[PDB]
Parts: C-alpha cells; sequence; structure tokens
RNA sequence: UGAAGAGUUUGAUCAUGGCUCAGAUUGAACGCUGGCGGCAGGCCUAACACAUGCAAGUCGAACGGUAACAGGAAGAAGCUUGCUUCUUUGCUGACGAGUGGCGGACGGGUGAGUAAUGUCUGGGAAACUGCCUGAUGGAGGGGGAUAACUACUGGAAACGGUAGCUAAUACCGCAUAACGUCGCAAGACCAAAGAGGGGGACCUUCGGGCCUCUUGCCAUCGGAUGUGCCCAGAUGGGAUUAGCUAGUAGGUGGGGUAACGGCUCACCUAGGCGACGAUCCCUAGCUGGUCUGAGAGGAUGACCAGCCACACUGGAACUGAGACACGGUCCAGACUCCUACGGGAGGCAGCAGUGGGGAAUAUUGCACAAUGGGCGCAAGCCUGAUGCAGCCAUGCCGCGUGUAUGAAGAAGGCCUUCGGGUUGUAAAGUACUUUCAGCGGGGAGGAAGGGAGUAAAGUUAAUACCUUUGCUCAUUGACGUUACCCGCAGAAGAAGCACCGGCUAACUCCGUGCCAGCAGCCGCGGUAAUACGGAGGGUGCAAGCGUUAAUCGGAAUUACUGGGCGUAAAGCGCACGCAGGCGGUUUGUUAAGUCAGAUGUGAAAUCCCCGGGCUCAACCUGGGAACUGCAUCUGAUACUGGC
C-alpha cells in the first residue's frame, strides 16, 4: 500500500528522519513518491528542528494514504 | 499537438507501404556544422497516389505491425 | 605526533621571536646572550624562492603549534565569505581555543595554555573541552574548570597577564578566571610581523 | 533441497493436474461447438453454445481465463452460431 | 561558484619539437615501523569446489488434535491425611506435529553476460494486479474428502504406496444476485465464510431472542503505486572487420495471448539492409554517482541509491497478485556424493569456515536487547536481516606520548690547528599538572513502544478492542569492564620513515673505490661521489613513511575554449566531377529553426554557495544554486528553411 513512513537516515547514534509517501512494496529502502518534511529525535536549538505540512499530509490522507504509528507521534511532535 | 513530419518517398516497390526518408537538418552539438541526418521509416498507405521522389506529409500514430508506428496524410510537392 | 624541536633557536634562525622562552624577561633570560655571528654570518647562503616560501609556511604554523593539514583546513576556510586568503588565515590560527586560552593570560606560553586544553582544564559555555582546534564562538563565555581554578601558576599568569595589553576582540577577568569572547579576530587589532604578501603563493600549486 | 519448500511443490503439482482438468473440461465444450459448426445442423452449434456458458462462467470464477478469455469464449463465435439457427 | 609553474637539445642563442617533476584517487599489495576512538570499506582472483553448522519462519481470533507447561479434575499412587512431583485426562489458558493460509518475487548475493530497442533524458496509447482506496451489490442447502491417526506394505536407502476413521476460512454439485452476459423480449447463468470480543434494559425449557464492535468471505469496474506495449533523443572503438539477410521486406488469413504486435502456423507480392558503417570482433553492466581539472575534458561507475542480467550447461512448463521462480518442479549433458547393486541423491555467485587459486580480503563470532520485514488485528515467535564486538593502519577525522624552570654550558658523542661550534636548557637538579592509559569506586543514553490503574457524556451503546493532551508504576541491554565523572600514586606506560651536491628545503664528516651500489634527467663511482654504505647534526612528514601497480593534474602535444602543411611533422602532380556542403536583391506568406513569456520534468544522497547538531572534526542534516536540455502551451517575425 501507500503508506506515510520515517524513512532512515542520521546513521549510527544519532538518527535523522525523513517523512515520505512509499509504496510498501519490496525493497525497504525503495524508491519514494514524494516527502513532506523532516523530524530530528535530538536537541537542535531551533523552534524549527521538525518540520512538517499538516495540509500536504491531509492532501496525502486525500489520498487514501495509510499511516504509521511513528509519524502520527510525529504530528504530535508539531503539538498537532 | 501531434507530431507530424515532412520528407519523400525512396521506394515504393510494395503495394500498401512506402519507405520514408525523414531528416534533422540541425547543427551538431559539439561542432556547430550542420548534419542532414536522414532516417528511414515504413510508412502505411493503402491509396496510392503517391510514389517514389514524392515529398510527403506523415504522422505519428499507434503501432500496425512490428516497428512500424507511422502513417501517410498528404502529398506536399504534388509533382505529378 | 609532536615537533619537539629547539625553543629559541628556530627564533634566531628567522630573525623572528616566536614568543617561546622570551615572554616574561629581559634580564636573566637564559637565551644564549643573544648569540652574536662569530664565523657563522660569514658563511651563510642565500635561500632559494621555493625555500623562502617554505621558511614563511614553517614559520607561520609553528608559532600557533597547529598541525599541517589543520593549518591548511583554514587556508581553504580563509578563501570564503570575501575573507582573503592572506587575511582571514592569520585570524583562523588566533581564533582556536588553545590561543584564545593564551590571550586571556592563563598561561605565559602557548604549550602552557595548550596545557590546560588538552589536560581538560578549560571550559567553554560551562561545558569542558579537550580540542585545540575548536573555533570559539562570538560572544561565548570561556573559564578555567572547578578541578584547575586555585593552580597558582595561573594566577601568576594573571599577574603578569595585568599589565599586557588585551585583544579588542575578548575580555578577561584576573579573579573569576573566566572571559566572553566577544568577536572573531579582527584586523583593526590583528597584526604580525609576517610576509602577509607571500603566504598568498602557498598551496597554489 | 535445503530451504525445507516440500510441501508448497506438492500443492503445485497437484494444482497443474486440477487446473489443466479445469481447461479439459471446458474445452471439450467449446470442441464441441466447433464440431457442431461442421455438423451444419438445424440451430445444433447455438444449442452447443447455450450449454457452454455456464462451464465458461465457471472456470472464470476463481481466476484461470477471467481477464478476457471468458469475455472471448463469450463472444467470439456469437455471430457464427446465428447462421443456421 | 573560475585559470601556472619549473628541469631539459648547444660552443652560444632563438625558434620548431618530444621527454620530465611537485599533486591526487585505490576493495590496492609489499617492507620498515605502529598509541586511543568513532565512521566507512574488507575474496574483484578459480562462473573452480566442499566436509560441518547457520541462514525462514509462523498463526489455535480458520481447526480435526494433545507432543509439553500452568490451573482444575481423575488416577497408577505418592505418602507426610491434605495436598502433590506423578501422568494421564483436551476441560480453560495454551500449544509440538499435522490440516489450512500467508511468507519466501522480502532478506540478500554475483557483475560472467550485455555497446545492449538493455540503460539514461523525455514523450505516446491500448491493458493487467494482492494488501490499499472508491463505487455498486451477495451470504441458502447438500455431497462427502483428507492428512494426522490407526492397521498393513514397496525399498539398501532417498522416497512412497494400500485400506479405513476426522474438522474448517481445504474440495465439489445444486441454489441465489448486476455492476456482467446471452436471448430484439418474456427469461437465464456464475460466486461465497465467517471468526472473535463485550452487554445495558427486557423476556426466556436462562438453550436463545435482542443490542453491538473490531476484522474477514464472494460479486464487476475505477483510483494510487506497480507491471506490460510503442517512440524520439543520448551511449566506446576498429573496415589492415565490406558485404549482410531472405522469418527477410511489404501484405493477408487462421491459432494463441492481458492489450499491441510475426508471438505462431499457412499463403501472396518481391523485396529489405550498408555509406550517418549493416556484417564481424575486442573491451565494458548502465545511470545518480566516485575521483580529478578553472573549465571543455580525462579516468572510473566496488561499497551506497535508481534500473538490468545472472546464480553448474541447455530446454520447458506449472504454481502466486506478482515467478522466462538462484535455496521450487521436470529432463539430458558434465561434475560429485552414497549404495545393501535393486538404484538414488545434489548445487557455497545467502553468513561463517575449508580445499584449490592468488599480490590479496576477517570469526567454522555475540545477541534479538532497539529497527524493518514475516506469521499474528494484539500479546508471543523468527531473523550471520538488523544491532554490535572480534580480525585487518585499508581510508577518513580528531586526539594522547606534560608544562615550566634549570650552566661558559657538566657525563657521553659529532664537527674542530683546536679559535670554538653543535647536540643543548637537552640531561642531572628543581618546580608543577595530570589528560589518555592501568586498577578500584559511582554510573547516563541507546528502553522506546506496548502493558496496568486513573481520566474522557471519547467514537460505538461512557470504560470490549481501539483512540486521547496528561498523571502514576512494574518492565526490557549483544555492545559492556559503554559514555561521562570520581579516586590513587606516579611523568609516570606510549614513535617511526625517507631524505639532506642541481631541479630540491636540510650539511657536513667518515667508509666504498668504474668495484659494488644508485638514477627521473644529470650522470655519479677508476680510493675527498657530503650522488653508493655509515655516523653526528639537520629537513620534512608522522601512526605512519617509503616502494610497486593502475589511471588521471601538470600538457595549449589532438586544437570550439586553445595548433600545424615554403624552409622545423603535412596542400594530395593536374584537371574533371558523382554523393555531401555554401551561395546577390526586393515585397509577401506559413511560423519549422529563432527569440520572448510560462508551466511540467530534472529522485534521495553527493557537490558548490550559506547555515545548524554532541566539546570539535569525521559523521549527520536545514537553506540557496544548478541539472545548459527535454516535453508542451501562448506570443514576437528580422533572417534562414518551406511556399
Amino acid at each position: 500500500m501507500v503508506t506515510i513512513r520515517l524513512a532512515r537516515h542520521g546513521a549510527k547514534k544519532r538518527p535523522f528522519y525523513q517523512v515520505v509517501v512509499a509504496d510498501s512494496r519490496n525493497a525497504r529502502n525503495g524508491r519514494f513518491i514524494e516527502r513532506v518534511g523532516f523530524f530530528n529525535p535530538i536537541a537542535s536549538e531551533k523552534e524549527e528542528g521538525t518540520r512538517l505540512d499538516l495540509d500536504r499530509i491531509a492532501h496525502w490522507v486525500g489520498q487514501g494514504a495509510t499511516i504509521s504509528d511513528r509519524v502520527a507521534a510525529l504530528i504530535k511532535e508539531v503539538n498537532k | 499537438k501531434i507530431r507530424t513530419l515532412q520528407g519523400r518517398v525512396v521506394s515504393d516497390k510494395m503495394e500498401k507501404s512506402i519507405v520514408v526518408a525523414i531528416e534533422r537538418f540541425v547543427k551538431h552539438p559539439i561542432y556547430g556544422k550542420f548534419i542532414k541526418r536522414t532516417t528511414k521509416l515504413h510508412v502505411h498507405d493503402e491509396n496510392n497516389e503517391c510514389g517514389i521522389g514524392d515529398v510527403v506529409e506523415i504522422r505519428e500514430c499507434r503501432p500496425l505491425s512490428k516497428t512500424k508506428s507511422w502513417t501517410l496524410v498528404r502529398v506536399v510537392e504534388k509533382a505529378v | 605526533a609532536r615537533y619537539l624541536g629547539p625553543k629559541l633557536k628556530l627564533s634566531r634562525r628567522e630573525g623572528t621571536d616566536l614568543f617561546l622562552k622570551s615572554g616574561v624577561r629581559a634580564i636573566d633570560t637564559k637565551c644564549k646572550i643573544e648569540q652574536a655571528p662569530g664565523q657563522h654570518g660569514a658563511r651563510k647562503p642565500r635561500l632559494s624562492d621555493y625555500g623562502v616560501q617554505l621558511r614563511e609556511k614553517q614559520k607561520v604554523r609553528r608559532i600557533y603549534g597547529v598541525l599541517e593539514r589543520q593549518f591548511r583546513n583554514y587556508y581553504k576556510e580563509a578563501a570564503r565569505l570575501k575573507g582573503n586568503t592572506g587575511e582571514n588565515l592569520l585570524a583562523l590560527l588566533e581564533g582556536r581555543l588553545d590561543n584564545v586560552v593564551y590571550r586571556m593570560g592563563f598561561g605565559a606560553t602557548r604549550a602552557e595554555a595548550r596545557q590546560l586544553v588538552s589536560h581538560k582544564a578549560i571550559m567553554v559555555n560551562g561545558r569542558v573541552v579537550n580540542i585545540a582546534s575548536y573555533q570559539v564562538s562570538p560572544n561565548d563565555v570561556v573559564s578555567i574548570r572547578e578541578k584547575a581554578k586555585k593552580q597558582s601558576r595561573v594566577k601568576a599568569a594573571l599577574e603578569l597577564a595585568e599589565q599586557r595589553e588585551k585583544p579588542t576582540w575578548l575580555e578577561v577577568d584576573a579573579g573569576k578566571m573566566e572571559g566572553t569572547f566577544k568577536r572573531k579576530p579582527e584586523r583593526s587589532d590583528l597584526s604580525a610581523d609576517i610576509n602577509e604578501h607571500l603566504i598568498v603563493e602557498l598551496y597554489s600549486k | 533441497n535445503i530451504k525445507s519448500a516440500k510441501k508448497r511443490a506438492i500443492q503445485s503439482e497437484k494444482a497443474r493436474k486440477h487446473n489443466a482438468s479445469r481447461r479439459s473440461m471446458m474445452r471439450t465444450f467449446i470442441k464441441k461447438v466447433y464440431a457442431a459448426i461442421e455438423a451444419g445442423d438445424k440451430a445444433a452449434a447455438q444449442k452447443a453454445f447455450n450449454e457452454m456458458q455456464p462451464i465458461v462462467d465457471r472456470q472464470a470464477a476463481k481466476g484461470l481465463i477471467h481477464k478476457n478469455k471468458a469475455a472471448r469464449h463469450k463472444a467470439n463465435l456469437t455471430a457464427q452460431i446465428n447462421k443456421l439457427a
């Protein structure tokens, strides 16, 4: 299915996430349809350390796309 | 808009087809020199108002047989 | 790796003091009584232009005690931001933590200041720092660590620093062992008796 | 013979015979319409088609021929049966 | 995101002309030598070949059952007379094996093949698909199977067979229904399964009614992503590889297939192809990229992403939504292993290790603790995926081997008619501070997510699942003797390599004696080579340094940026000329080329330019820029092209 998921980046110990719309078929790190922003689990001292287009998420929900629990916690991390 | 070319008949030896020559007539991208660059297509026509040496106008359409997708529109010079 | 070469023989070799064994005395100096040339000056050959570059390259690196590849990194960092490779290269060496500890007066030599960084006796932003190559940020506070703030050799370095002019780009309090690094080193108070028209011919190529 | 995959092989080999017997079963009904086209007889091929559609519709009900072949089996001959009917 | 210089033709000099050096990348390899950590890389070779083990399992919320563990019971007993190990009972939870469905086309691996209609940039129209998403619809009945299990049996074995018992979300008839199809219509076909969690009020042979939620089954077509078909542009070279094909060129028809089409059989016409290099061969996966240059360009496309082809040789079909199915099926060839001689079995280019090979590449490793994927709605299970350590300077980057003071300048060396110089403020002495290390102490973060209670007129039917900003708690560690800090002495335990007469920075002195030994050029050396070996001092770089291999930057010596042909590379001996290229002026016309405006396409990573994150950098990551073009739209209209 087409799903909204966290793509794994940042390499070792301090991971960094790119929030993408992708198909769950085959390859884990396969091709990705669209990016909607970035998420940092680590303190960055900036009030835009994490960035999301919540209206573009609502547009991809408007395509019937699946949501992942880690991205629901990211929508909570921008305080909805 | 659809793709259309002007060219000339180079063989009429078969009944329901004509062999048509088309050109690029453009500069070479690393020498500025004009290059004619001729390509041949096996064009469909069951009308038989044209023959070898006639200047002809052809259109891009669906495949009709193996490697054949271009068809006749009109005779451009009308020499006979 | 460490150079381990001589302290004052090199100062004499290029006719230019390196602040090595010479920063605090004028009498009883032990500087080999300012060595007259004897029969050596009459037997000194001329240096080549390739060697005149190398004499400058080594002098400018060794006065700050830095690594070659880091001095070359500063030559790439001085090329950007309309900084001039002949102008910001000096300010990049001068802006290292191992030289900020020296210009705050905590050590009477650069090696006695680098000692405090390498022994983790310094902190910046209240955090312990062991990196001598660290580039100190503007309006940030540098201080001696709690477990090192009683050193009489640092109180004695400050007893002498109270008699010196300070860089315009920083301040320091001799009581607190603490100072704000106000700005990156500036050409309005930064000057050196080095061949600034020659350091541009380096790494090219 | 290293991933203990042996049961899928017998389920596939059982399905081979079975799917071939599904095709054989409906091909026998098609064979009998083209034989009725050879019989030159009063509505005989239309009657042979009236018994064939429920055998191709069932063979399409789980897969096998349901993409376009069932819609061919229900249209490729429907003007020829109309003749001598 | 921007611009070289220097060694070198001689008795001189100036052209013309080739050679050379400082630099760099690497799955490198070798030798001297090697302190800490993190991050990356690590069998390219023999597409040769393996003993051993691992690597892919799983759901009881589809279920005939019960190999076990809890709890109850029964019982063989056990005895300690109130309970229990037993060891049986399938009851409840739950679950080994099987039935049933999914996963295995994920996870990965190799780069042999391929100059490819494959790949890359961009477009065309005609179809097919599971989960997902949307729309419109369906939920009746029967026949009996079939593992397991039970009793038999073919065989040396791999590997099965006979006869019976047994359930479903496994099988098959009959029924039922358009959105689907046949009959100009009346009419008719073709489907399937539920499972589990909770219950207020009310009734009850307290069995069910009735309420309800989450998640499933079937019907025939759209949407996304995916897959298939067509095409223009772009890709390495050689003709001392010149002829190619005739299933070939064009067409028609049958047969098959998801669409299209030579895909396939049969036939009709007579071609088609090559000069812009077909045919043939060599080398090579391609791209984002990697590295390098100011750039045009050059070399190279490991590891990481976006596609491909392949997995002992070759052919083939089937299974699934998807497989020309690498660990699936059949068959021969080769190779092998086993044999009870009757026959059989197998695939290290998944992770280790070994044999063979080679210049050369790790453990026959640790855990599943976090993350994705798989089964499962969730608990739980699996995972050489994933997390990590071990072994390897193979690369990147930071960082340790203390700081200060200490003399006509000691002991020891090297230079030295011997004046002095230099090792050297170095040492000894003294002061002074301990990072890293070692050892003991304390010890984070990676342990969230889920779960329990609490709260919510959550939605639903307010406390089934599930959701909720929060509060409160028991919990989960391979790495690990973690990071970080404390404590204890005590500078304590931590350094090489090549070179030093010119290009070429560092300076002498001794040995070798045209012999040995160096070299890129110079040439050296025939007993003052500071050119070969060593010593003292020094230079440079440093956990590296030198050497070799490949390929680049110097290179304006392949040429647009930015050359040559009288004498220094070369104008063809001459004329003619096919194929190809260029061509005076004026007024229109169409708007291809052109120019303008605008939109899409130009992946992530990577670079450049500008920032941010742990104490820095490595590493990670936000911004700006470009991807010159390609595709399409609407204008301009000089000039060329067409008219």
